[PDB]
């Protein structure tokens, strides 16, 4: 994995040693070249994973999350060029440094073969993420957002640290490959109940689980555009990736310990979807959409079937491109009107004809229109949960209705109707804005043709 | 104070600590504690103001009372064993007084009320010695007598130090008091692992000394002693605020920084000994320390607090402060995690 | 141990409780501190002399020297307190609460 | 006023001083090279060549081989009197059940 | 060899380079009192270095290339605008006085550094000990709010307590009516608007507060306007002064070492002139200060430490 | 919309004797700037 780690580190010298007026050009160009080379990780075999060394490996679960990660960095640099326009050069090159350092921790996190190496980099992503939110947020609530985003994660991460070390002293190794052959069943005792929670609550908070989600509406809303894109596109999937790995060593206790977290997800799925029907902030509405969508991933991971895992992986990748796209679309409006209220600028389809097409395509994937990978992932989870309990179709069907209501309501409150009269600064769509959306949707739509590469290790 | 006398006094503080470390006789250990205290009071009085006088008086009474208890433990040990070797004490009552005398010297809770006040009333340079070098000698004795220490007593002192250290620092706007309560909080970690693996006590001590030295050096570089005064550093020396952010984040125990190494290693040792509740409580309780560090980051680096007009007159002069080893200490305080297996040199 | 140890060891306790309960005067507390060292001197002297520990006979003198040298420092701080507030009252040493 | 502070600046429209602005930068020369790298490395390399590369992956996850292997076994085990598939993945001769 | 603990040990004591003719002298008086000429005459007669009265750009004259910097890197405080609109709500009234005290404080550290390092005396004009006369005049005329006076005292009482006072104070007494007569003849368009009440208050501050307090620790010489024209007579009195009162008699090498370590570190001198006291006159918003700081760093020979600027012909940067 | 930065009201919350005022902590003046109390 050094072939991707070293180039990522060399972007930092590139930014600092580049011309004062070429920081964006050089970083964007060379970050796209790193993304292009990540396609070599798809050399996957049907029996064994691609094991590079004692430290790093990449299987069919890590590969799609790596390509989305390295592909997201170029798109975050395009989105940041506007609000970082009157910023002094040194701080602009520090902002890019934080983004690069975040990618470096992420790709190593998704390939760490050792679960304690996974933990360190897993926690290492908080530092740059916190710095981006609090130093380059526009509102006074960004300072409070960082505290919520920091202490919610650490409140659950520290118990995970103890549990991981306890496992090593018992099994003898936290290397993932070894655990696949040395895993022993978990007895039903009170000690193992809290070992289960410690190993899982660190990831429930990041997914996030309903009830433990109050940090997301504060962090995703106060963060700059680049922070929101990575926050909702990759950093939420850090929790999902964690469960898919650590649930290996929690059987058969996951059969009953998952009930409280399936009801929070199945019901919290409906609640957060309902919240989006009455949100007065466009960015906040998208934040609550991630909570509703990630509720499916928790259910799929906790029922442990070949179809649930296939759906969860496609859902995590599908939501990553969609959620990032929606934040970018919402920011283009903000860059003009400079206000997050959803009912302030209406009828935008009359002033920005092309940007309205992106809104439609973004909304359709959000509501899982087939054959998009948004539907493929959601459909597979629905098939698996039906076999888990036939009554769940009621809850996951009601969520479909609500998801279509708030997604098209978002598309109708901003793009249709009557244009606001007193807003006269809605300039045409820049090439930067249009190209930013095309990069989100084209790969999202292209994956439909060959979707087996995002179906995970159980394909 | 004449420079030559200042050097001689400083060397006497070190000689006092060194005698405690190299001595195999309790009387010589007690002598080192007396010499060390004798030569640290003068540097606390160097500024000759009422607050410095009060701080020295409180410091003298606490150490003096601790010293008497330490000599009482040695004599009781002598009665029941007839020897002075610096090893496990041979009477449980001697062990309690020795353990409690060392707690008072270290400032561990509930023998902590003096640390926030003594540190406040003395300059930053004096406070740096009090919080970093003064813990080498008491920790040396614990490293040698830990087999005979009562397990419940040492963990009770360690737990209360973490709680009171975390809670005390929340209500502080004076930096010297913030460091004073951060010293107490980190002390609990050192003495909490001591029964299980003394080596991790040394590892935590070294890391704490390096990080605490960096913060005091950076506070001294700008002569800042309050939260608001530190809030102008962005408008005077912008580079310094970035260093403070990295060090404060490290002191909070966040990965991938150096400060995570002692917390990470102490949990391992306690978990190997089937101690799961205490490390979890300690790790969670340390989030209080991470909080009031993060509150200094906001007021220093992550936000630009209001400035004053005369600050422009400071842009026309450079920093003449010595800032000795500051470039090296900051790196050791933030980028040493990939070298964690190097802790075996302490074994 | 012996009947003498009951009182010498109890003398240390009395002076210890006296040192931990200030009334008004800082001088009255340094005396209690000096009381502790006198009881330690007598208790250490008895143990060493009774057991015929020849080389330890110098230990009580070293204890007296360093303890007295500590009192000389304690008196210097009491004097400087008096020069500030005109009295050795400990209730005046409360500027460091805030 | 409680302090001496600058007035809030107003956002500058990049279409005023440059109607051909692509929105990437104020400099008309940089603004045109930022667009090219995004469009050449984004749409012409990662997508067009990446999409082709993913299209011709050499038998991803050994799936086409498995189909060709099963046809071989079906030919063998079907025209030899053997069952098409067994209910035991491992022969009982190697297992030793309890008691 | 930069002066420090090592140089003092090696032999750089203050008394080894100070004589009976190494004195610090301040010439004080009202506006247009002739102190400039009198001070510049005592300087040349006794062989003493002359420090022109610190102004708004004194600090700019001791750093960089010595030329005055643009006004925005001085707080935007202008002496000219003070006379035109003393009641301006922006805060130029006090923002000037707070800045001027810093410059006087900075100069008094420059003066003592010269005296303690070379042994040569200095002659000053309105040292920090006498800058409060303009404070009282501004306040008694309703030119500054009460809190501004409180802010001035807080800054003064933590800075003026570190330095020694002047050896000799020469006060050029002038009646107020004559002073205002000289203002008109001088020809300054803005200074002519100075009212008589403002000038009378300055005299009361001198006669009521400065002189009575200064006489207990300095050798005070009082001269009318006419007497001040006989520079030889004034210098004669200075050479006959007893020098028996004041803190300067208690100073030795050990104490003068500690003082020198302070006045040479100009940031340690200016440390308490920016106390975190939020007063609208002197408080500056983060956005404004951030913008000005970046501009200041772009001026010639100021981006890096003095001596490392390649854009002003400083060489060997790769070996310094 | 410019980025919000702390103002005097926000800053003064960190310039008191204590962060959390109570009945007892009232009347606590902040320490002197240079650590010297009047003689
Ligand atoms: C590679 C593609 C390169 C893009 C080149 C675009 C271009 O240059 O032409 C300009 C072209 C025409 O220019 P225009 O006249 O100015 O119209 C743009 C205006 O914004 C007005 O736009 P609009 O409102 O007329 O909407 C046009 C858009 C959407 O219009 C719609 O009808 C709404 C979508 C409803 C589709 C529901 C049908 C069910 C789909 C499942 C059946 C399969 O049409 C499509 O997306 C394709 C037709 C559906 C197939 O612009 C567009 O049409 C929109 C931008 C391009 C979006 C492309 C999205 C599809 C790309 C898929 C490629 C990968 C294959 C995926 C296979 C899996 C299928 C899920
Ligand atoms: C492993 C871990 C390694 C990390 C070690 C951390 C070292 C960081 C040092 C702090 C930065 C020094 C600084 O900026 O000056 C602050 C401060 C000056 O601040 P100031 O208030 O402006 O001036 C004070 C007076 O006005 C004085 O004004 P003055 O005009 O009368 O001048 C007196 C003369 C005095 O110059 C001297 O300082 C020489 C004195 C001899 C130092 C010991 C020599 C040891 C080698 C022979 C054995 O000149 C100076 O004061 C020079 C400024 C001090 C720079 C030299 C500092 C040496 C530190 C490295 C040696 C560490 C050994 C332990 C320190 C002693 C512990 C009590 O100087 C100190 O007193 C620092 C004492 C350091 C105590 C903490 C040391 C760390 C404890 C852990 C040791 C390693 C085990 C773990
Ligand atoms: C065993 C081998 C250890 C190597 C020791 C040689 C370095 C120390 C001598 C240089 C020195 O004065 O620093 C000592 C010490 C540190 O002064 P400093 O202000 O921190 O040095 C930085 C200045 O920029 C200093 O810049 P400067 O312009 O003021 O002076 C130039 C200086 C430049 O010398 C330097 O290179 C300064 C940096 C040297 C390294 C300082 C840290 C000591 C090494 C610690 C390494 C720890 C590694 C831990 C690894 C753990 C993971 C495996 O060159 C020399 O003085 C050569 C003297 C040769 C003796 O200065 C003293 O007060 C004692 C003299
Ligand atoms: C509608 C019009 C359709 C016309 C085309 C139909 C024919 C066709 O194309 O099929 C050929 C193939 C599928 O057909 P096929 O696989 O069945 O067979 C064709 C090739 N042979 C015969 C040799 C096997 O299409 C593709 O494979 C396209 C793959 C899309 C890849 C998209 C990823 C590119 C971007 C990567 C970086 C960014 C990603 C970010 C997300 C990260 C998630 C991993
Ligand atoms: C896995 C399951 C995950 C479960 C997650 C549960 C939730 C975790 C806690 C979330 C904390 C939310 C952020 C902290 C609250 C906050 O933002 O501060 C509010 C308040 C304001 O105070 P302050 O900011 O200092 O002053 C105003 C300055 N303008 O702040 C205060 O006044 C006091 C702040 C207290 C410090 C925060 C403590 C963080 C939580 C750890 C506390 C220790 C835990 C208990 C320790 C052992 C028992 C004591
Ligand atoms: C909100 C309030 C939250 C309250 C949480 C309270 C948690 C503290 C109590 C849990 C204690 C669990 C424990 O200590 O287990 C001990 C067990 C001992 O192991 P062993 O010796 O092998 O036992 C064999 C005996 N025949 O050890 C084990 O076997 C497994 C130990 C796994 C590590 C447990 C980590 C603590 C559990 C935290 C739960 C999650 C809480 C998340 C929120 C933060 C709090
Ligand atoms: C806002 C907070 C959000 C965060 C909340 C975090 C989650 C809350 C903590 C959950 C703790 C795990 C629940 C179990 C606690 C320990 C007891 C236990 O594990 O018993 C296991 C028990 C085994 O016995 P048995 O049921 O017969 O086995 C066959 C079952 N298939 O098997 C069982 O009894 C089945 C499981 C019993 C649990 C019943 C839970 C019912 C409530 C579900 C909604 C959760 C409401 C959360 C309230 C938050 C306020
Ligand atoms: C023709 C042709 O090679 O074009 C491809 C283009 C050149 O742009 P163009 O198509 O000539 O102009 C179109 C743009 N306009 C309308 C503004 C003129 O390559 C590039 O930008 C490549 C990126 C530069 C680095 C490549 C290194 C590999
Ligand atoms: C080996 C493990 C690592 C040790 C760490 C390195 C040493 C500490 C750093 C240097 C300290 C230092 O020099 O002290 C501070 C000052 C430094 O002189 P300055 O004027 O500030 O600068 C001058 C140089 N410049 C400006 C060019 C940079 O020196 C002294 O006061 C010197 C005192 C010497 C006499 C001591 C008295 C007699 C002692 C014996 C009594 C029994
Ligand atoms: N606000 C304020 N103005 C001052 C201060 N010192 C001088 N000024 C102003 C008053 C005058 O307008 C100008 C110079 O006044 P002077 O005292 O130096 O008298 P003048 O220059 O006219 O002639 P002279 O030197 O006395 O012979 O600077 C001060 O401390 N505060
Ligand atoms: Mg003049
Ligand atoms: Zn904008």
């Amino acid at each position: 994995m050094l072939k991707y780690i070293i180039p990522t580190i060399m972007l930092m010298p590139l930014t600092w040693l580049s011309k004062n007026n070429m920081i964006w050009v050089n970083s964007t160009a060379h970050s796209l070249l790193i993304s292009f080379t990540s396609l070599l990780l798809m050399n996957q075999f049907g029996d064994n994973s691609l094991n590079f060394s004692l430290l790093f490996f990449s299987d069919s679960l890590s590969t799609p999350l790596l390509i989305l990660t390295m592909w997201l960095l170029p798109l975050m640099l395009m989105a940041s060029q506007h609000h970082l326009s009157k910023e002094n050069l040194t701080r602009k090159k520090l902002f890019i440094t934080m983004l690069i350092s975040l990618q470096l921790f992420l790709i190593m996190t998704f390939t760490a073969m050792e679960l304690i190496l996974f933990y360190i980099l897993f926690e290492a992503t908080l530092v740059p993420t916190l710095i981006i939110i609090t130093r380059w947020g526009n509102q006074t609530e960004r300072l409070n957002a960082g505290l919520y985003f920091l202490f919610y994660t650490l409140a659950g991460s520290l118990p995970l640290l103890v549990a991981l070390i306890y496992i090593q002293n018992t099994v003898g190794s936290l290397n993932f490959l070894m655990l696949q052959y040395w895993v022993q069943p978990v007895h039903n005792s009170w000690s193992n109940v809290f070992m289960w929670l410690a190993c899982m609550m660190a990831f429930m908070v990041k997914m996030p689980l309903y009830g433990l989600h109050l940090w997301l509406p504060k962090a995703h809303v106060e963060a700059p555009i680049a922070g929101s894109m990575v926050l909702a596109a990759v950093l939420l999937k850090l929790g999902g990736y964690g469960m898919l790995r650590i649930t290996l060593i929690l059987n058969p206790m996951t059969d009953f310990m998952a009930y409280p977290f399936i009801m929070l997800s199945l019901w919290g799925m409906i609640m957060t979807s309902s919240i989006c029907l009455r949100q007065t902030d466009l960015k906040s509405l998208i934040a609550y959409s991630s909570v509703s969508h990630m509720a499916l991933v928790i259910v799929a991971i906790l029922i442990q079937t070949p179809w649930s895992y296939m759906g969860a992986t496609a859902l995590m990748i599908a939501h990553g491109l969609t959620s990032s796209m929606l934040f970018c679309l919402a920011n283009s409006n903000y860059e003009r009107i400079h206000s997050r209220t959803m009912i302030l600028a209406r009828g935008l389809q009359t002033l920005l004809p092309l940007m309205a097409t992106w809104w439609l395509l973004a909304s359709l994937t959000n509501l899982a229109l087939p054959p998009t990978i948004n539907l493929i992932g959601e459909l597979f989870v629905v098939m698996s949960t039906f076999s888990w309990s036939n009554i769940t179709i009621i809850l996951m069907g009601v969520n479909m209705v609500i998801t279509a209501l708030y997604s098209l309501y978002m598309l109708i409150m901003t793009q249709r109707g009557k244009y606001t009269y007193h807003i006269n600064n809605i300039s045409p769509s820049f090439t930067r804005e249009n190209a930013l959306m095309s990069l989100h949707i084209l790969p999202l739509l292209l994956l439909t043709l060959n979707p087996k590469i995002i179906l995970g290790p159980l394909y | 104070m004449n420079p030559i006398i200042f050097i001689i006094i400083l060397l006497t503080i070190m000689l006092g600590t060194i005698i405690v470390m190299i001595s195999s006789h309790w009387l010589l250990v007690w002598i080192g504690f007396e010499m060390n205290m004798l030569a640290i009071i003068p540097i606390m009085m160097k500024n000759h103001n009422p607050r410095a006088t009060e701080a020295s008086t409180k410091y003298f009474l606490t150490q003096s009372t601790a010293s008497m208890l330490l000599m009482m433990a040695v004599i009781i040990n002598l009665m029941f064993s007839g020897q002075w070797t610096v090893m496990k004490l041979f009477n449980p009552m001697a062990s309690m007084l020795m353990t409690m005398a060392l707690a008072m010297k270290l400032g561990m809770a509930p023998f902590h009320f003096w640390v926030p006040e003594v540190t406040q009333g003395i300059p930053l340079s004096s406070g740096l010695i009090l919080l970093t070098w003064q813990k080498l000698a008491p920790m040396s004795v614990l490293y040698q007598i830990f087999p005979s220490i009562n397990l419940n007593l040492i963990l009770t002192l360690s737990v209360l130090s973490i709680l009171i250290g975390g809670w005390g620092g929340l209500n502080q706007t004076q930096l010297r008091k913030i460091m004073a309560y951060s010293s107490i909080a980190h002390m609990g970690w050192m003495t909490a692992v001591l029964p299980y693996n003394p080596t991790m006590t040394l590892l935590n001590l070294i890391i704490y000394i390096i990080m605490t030295s960096t913060m005091f050096t950076m506070f001294m570089a700008n002569s800042t002693t309050t939260t608001l005064s530190l809030s102008h550093t962005w408008n005077k020396t912008p580079i310094m605020t970035v260093l403070i952010l990295a060090t404060l984040l490290s002191m909070g125990g966040l990965p991938p920084l150096s400060g995570f190494m002692p917390k990470w290693m102490i949990i391992q040792e306690m978990t190997k000994n089937n101690s799961i509740i205490l490390p979890t409580f300690m790790a969670i309780t340390a989030l209080l320390n991470l909080y009031f560090y993060m509150r200094l980051t906001y007021s220093t680096t992550l936000t630009m607090f209001p400035s004053t007009n005369n600050m422009k007159m400071k842009w026309q002069f450079p920093l003449m402060k010595k800032m000795t080893f500051l470039p090296t200490m900051v790196v050791l305080s933030t980028m040493m995690l990939p070298l964690t297996p190097m802790l075996s040199v302490l074994e | 141990m012996s009947m003498v140890y009951m009182n010498i060891m109890m003398a240390f306790t009395v002076s210890l409780v006296g040192l931990l309960m200030y009334r008004s005067h800082l001088m009255s507390s340094l005396l209690c501190l000096e009381g502790m060292m006198l009881s330690l001197f007598v208790m250490a002297a008895l143990t060493i002399l009774n057991s015929h520990f020849t080389l330890a006979s110098m230990m009580p003198i070293i204890l007296l020297v360093f303890a007295a040298c500590e009192a000389a420092l304690g008196l210097s701080l009491l004097v400087m307190v008096s020069n500030t507030y005109g009295t050795d009252y400990v209730q005046n040493l409360n500027l460091l609460q805030c | 006023l409680r302090w001496q502070e600058d007035p809030e600046p107003e956002d500058e429209n990049l279409y005023e001083k440059n109607p051909d602005s692509h929105g990437y930068d104020k400099d008309p020369a940089v603004d045109i090279w930022n667009m090219r790298v995004v469009f050449f490395f984004g749409f012409s390399i990662v997508l067009v060549l990446g999409s082709t590369f993913v299209a011709y992956l050499p038998d991803y996850r050994m799936q086409e081989w498995a189909r060709r292997e099963a046809e071989r076994l079906v030919k063998y085990r079907e025209a030899h009197g053997l069952p098409i598939m067994e209910s035991n993945c491992f022969d009982p001769s190697k297992i030793q059940l309890p008691e | 060899l930069q002066y420090g603990p090592l140089a003092y040990i090696l032999g750089e004591k203050a008394t080894k380079k100070m004589t009976e003719k190494s004195k610090l002298i301040t010439v004080d008086g009202n506006i247009c009192s002739g102190k400039s000429k009198l001070a510049k005459e005592i300087a040349e007669k006794l062989g003493l270095k002359h420090f022109p009265e610190a102004g708004i750009h004194y600090v700019d004259s001791t750093t960089g290339d010595g030329k005055p910097l643009p006004v925005q890197f001085s707080g935007n405080c202008s002496l000219e605008k003070f006379y035109d609109d003393p009641k301006s709500n922006d805060g130029n009234s006090y923002r000037l006085q707070a800045w001027l005290y810093a410059s006087r404080l900075l100069q008094y550290a420059d003066a003592l550094e010269h005296l303690l390092s070379t042994g040569q005396g200095v002659v000053l004009e309105r040292s920090i000990y006498s800058d409060f006369v303009f404070l009282e005049a501004m306040y008694r005329q309703g030119f500054i709010r009460k809190q501004c006076v409180d802010h001035y005292n807080q800054v003064k009482k933590v800075t003026i307590c570190e330095y020694l006072p002047p050896h000799v104070v020469v006060y050029v007494d002038v009646p107020v009516p004559e002073v205002q007569s000289r203002i008109q003849k001088k020809g300054n368009p803005h200074e002519m608007k100075i009212t008589s009440a403002y000038l009378q208050d300055i005299e009361n501050a001198y006669k009521g507060t400065f002189l009575p307090e200064m006489s207990e620790k300095c050798e005070v010489l009082q001269y009318s306007a006419w007497e001040a024209q006989d520079a030889e007579k004034v210098v004669e009195d200075i050479e006959y002064l007893k020098y028996d009162k004041g803190p300067w008699l208690d100073q030795n090498d050990r104490k003068l070492h500690k003082l020198r370590m302070l006045v040479q570190d100009k940031l340690e001198v200016l440390n308490y002139t920016s106390i975190p006291v939020f007063l609208p006159e002197v408080t500056v918003g983060a956005h404004q200060s951030d913008q000005v700081f970046q501009e200041f760093t772009e001026l010639p020979g100021r981006k890096y430490r003095a001596g490392y600027n390649e854009d002003v012909g400083d060489k060997w940067i790769w070996l310094k | 919309a410019r980025q919000w930065q702390p103002d005097v009201e926000w800053a003064e919350q960190y310039g008191g004797a204590v962060m959390y005022p109570t009945k007892e902590t009232a009347h606590w003046k902040p320490p002197p700037w240079n650590d010297v109390d009047p003689p």
